[PDB]
């Protein structure tokens, strides 16, 4: 019988129980909710709860499995965990750690000064940022770490937490990297221009330098609320730009600190640009004391 | 949108 | 479709291959074997294949169930490691770590000088009975740190890997005491009467202090080569003279530093029993150099 | 053997 062969993973529906829409993503909905006994020594745990559109085409469903799969795989506190799948019957409900405050674009929006949806509390301050972006590179080298190059790194994908600790999200174009260090794209498909290094634009080569490309990206991000990057510019002549070797200029009143760490990211020369380990190091002096307790840079596992 | 089919 | 909610530990049956035949369980058998590509970085790896008998019972199955759910859950140098499971088709095949040398219990006997497959080298060293104690109990440590009680340690289920390494072995026994640190036995079943302490006789009450009684037994077997614990008692017998306060002599020339582990292990009130990071404690400064890069004592994890 | 049922 099927029943002596479970998965592990398998969370039971009647655990589960939906309070609120958090977001919509381009194939599923993203649900708020609280799960009854899925954490040990946790009677109660508020999760995430992301589903697949009963119109989802393959190619969706093909990157919702490999995105689940992905997660099945990390342990680290700067990316977000992955607590059940609930399977028997439908839909599919991918259960998540919920991140309170959503995904980052939304999360820096939201402080511009004259915001709709403005939290009571002013923009992020040097040192905020400092902690932001070392969280994410520390989530982003153990991505590193596991073999694997993330592809879609962006202010969108990263997501925030109650206490506002950013972590690395979304793995849907995540592949694979063991073997030889780098993902070349096959067919055609669903490019974040904007987001990409030259070479992935020009050769479709993806690598932990081109994560690095994404990471500075990120930064202009922080650094300009979330504004859109190369506005005025189609992905069609942003794709020309960069390849040409253009970047981004560096925003209005933006931190000398944070501006260095955007130069290292855009070399365009790859073989150049930081490794991950490296940010995290530069900026390991000037962070939260917690840091060292749960990042994956101070771990035994960081050898 | 964010991404390009390319 | 279920393809698209898969299980992360599913091996697929092409890449298993049977050599020769290591055991035969009371409802299986056990097999030494070959897989392709199941460990990445590894062409080929090394491993030993459970089957479950057509003919097992329920009881059996539910038992193999509980010992391949909880093997999936820990990740200690010194407790055997579950590698996937082949689940498409009949049989289902439970794919392992492989120890080389078996169980500890085969493996004692076989030194043994008038042994008729003696592998042409001495009985274990002070210093080699040691080694086993710690890696033991550090496999033990391990699994009462994940709130765990195995209830059935003896040498018959530690395995011995090719460096001669042991570690802990069968999970069918095995019970979460998360939230109460102790299992009370329900109904009748199949209990191993010599390895266990005088209160699980008594109660039928198991803790991390009944598997430290067990832990006694195992180092009287080593310190014996394997002889049948009370030899001349029936199960009974032996059930009686426990709860009156009973325990093993010393086994001939037995060394005085492993007579004087055993000491603390039979002491009759559970609670003045030492743990398992207390004896790897005693142990840890004479050990191999390698034993502090992969034990779960010297590990981070253990906090 | 090993085991008592019990
Ligand atoms: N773990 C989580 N906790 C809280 N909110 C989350 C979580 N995961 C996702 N969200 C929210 O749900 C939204 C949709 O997520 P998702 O379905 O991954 O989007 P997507 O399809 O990748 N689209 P986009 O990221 O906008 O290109 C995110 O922007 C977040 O606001
Ligand atoms: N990972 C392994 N590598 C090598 N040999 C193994 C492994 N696991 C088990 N064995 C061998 O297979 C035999 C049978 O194992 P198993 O099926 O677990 O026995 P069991 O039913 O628990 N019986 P017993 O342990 O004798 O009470 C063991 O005694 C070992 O000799
Ligand atoms: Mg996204
Ligand atoms: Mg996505
Ligand atoms: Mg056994
Ligand atoms: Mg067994």
């Amino acid at each position: 019988s099927s029943v002596f062969v479970p998965d592990e993973w398998e969370v039971s529906r009647e655990k589960i129980t939906l309070l609120r829409e958090l977001g919509q993503g381009s194939f599923g909905m993203v649900y708020e909710g609280n799960a009854r006994d899925i954490i040990k020594g946790e009677a109660e745990t508020r999760v995430a709860v992301k589903t697949v559109n009963e119109s989802a085409s393959l190619r969706e469903r093909i990157e919702f499995l490999n995105e689940a799969s992905v997660m099945k795989g990390f342990t680290c506190h700067h990316v977000v965990r992955l607590l059940g799948v609930v399977s028997k019957g439908q839909p599919t409900l991918v259960v998540m750690e919920l991140m309170a405050h959503g995904d980052l674009k939304s999360y820096l929006r939201s402080l511009r000064p004259e915001a709709e949806n403005n939290p009571g509390r002013p923009p992020p301050t040097l040192q905020e940022m400092i902690q932001m972006a070392a969280e994410i590179a520390d989530g982003m080298a153990y991505l590193n770490a596991k073999k694997f190059v993330h592809r879609d790194l962006a202010a969108r994908n990263c997501m925030v937490a109650h206490d506002f600790t950013v972590k690395i999200g979304d793995f849907g174009m995540t592949r694979d990297i063991y073997e030889t260090d780098y993902y070349r794209k096959g067919g055609k498909g669903l490019l974040p221009v904007r987001w990409m290094a030259p070479e992935s634009l020009k050769d479709g080569v993806f690598t932990t330098s081109s994560d690095m490309w994404s990471f500075g990206v990120v930064l202009w991000e922080i650094t300009s609320l979330a504004e859109q990057p190369y506005q005025g510019l189609s992905n069609e002549q942003v794709l020309k730009f960069v390849m040409d070797g253009g970047y981004l200029d560096q925003p209005d009143n933006c931190p000398e600190r944070v501006t260095d760490l955007m130069r290292m990211c855009w070399q365009f020369n790859p073989k150049m640009r930081p490794t991950f380990l490296e940010i995290v190091n530069l900026l390991k002096d000037d962070l939260h004391p917690s840091f060292p307790e749960v990042s994956f840079f101070h771990s035994e596992e960081n050898k | 949108g964010d991404y390009m089919n390319m």
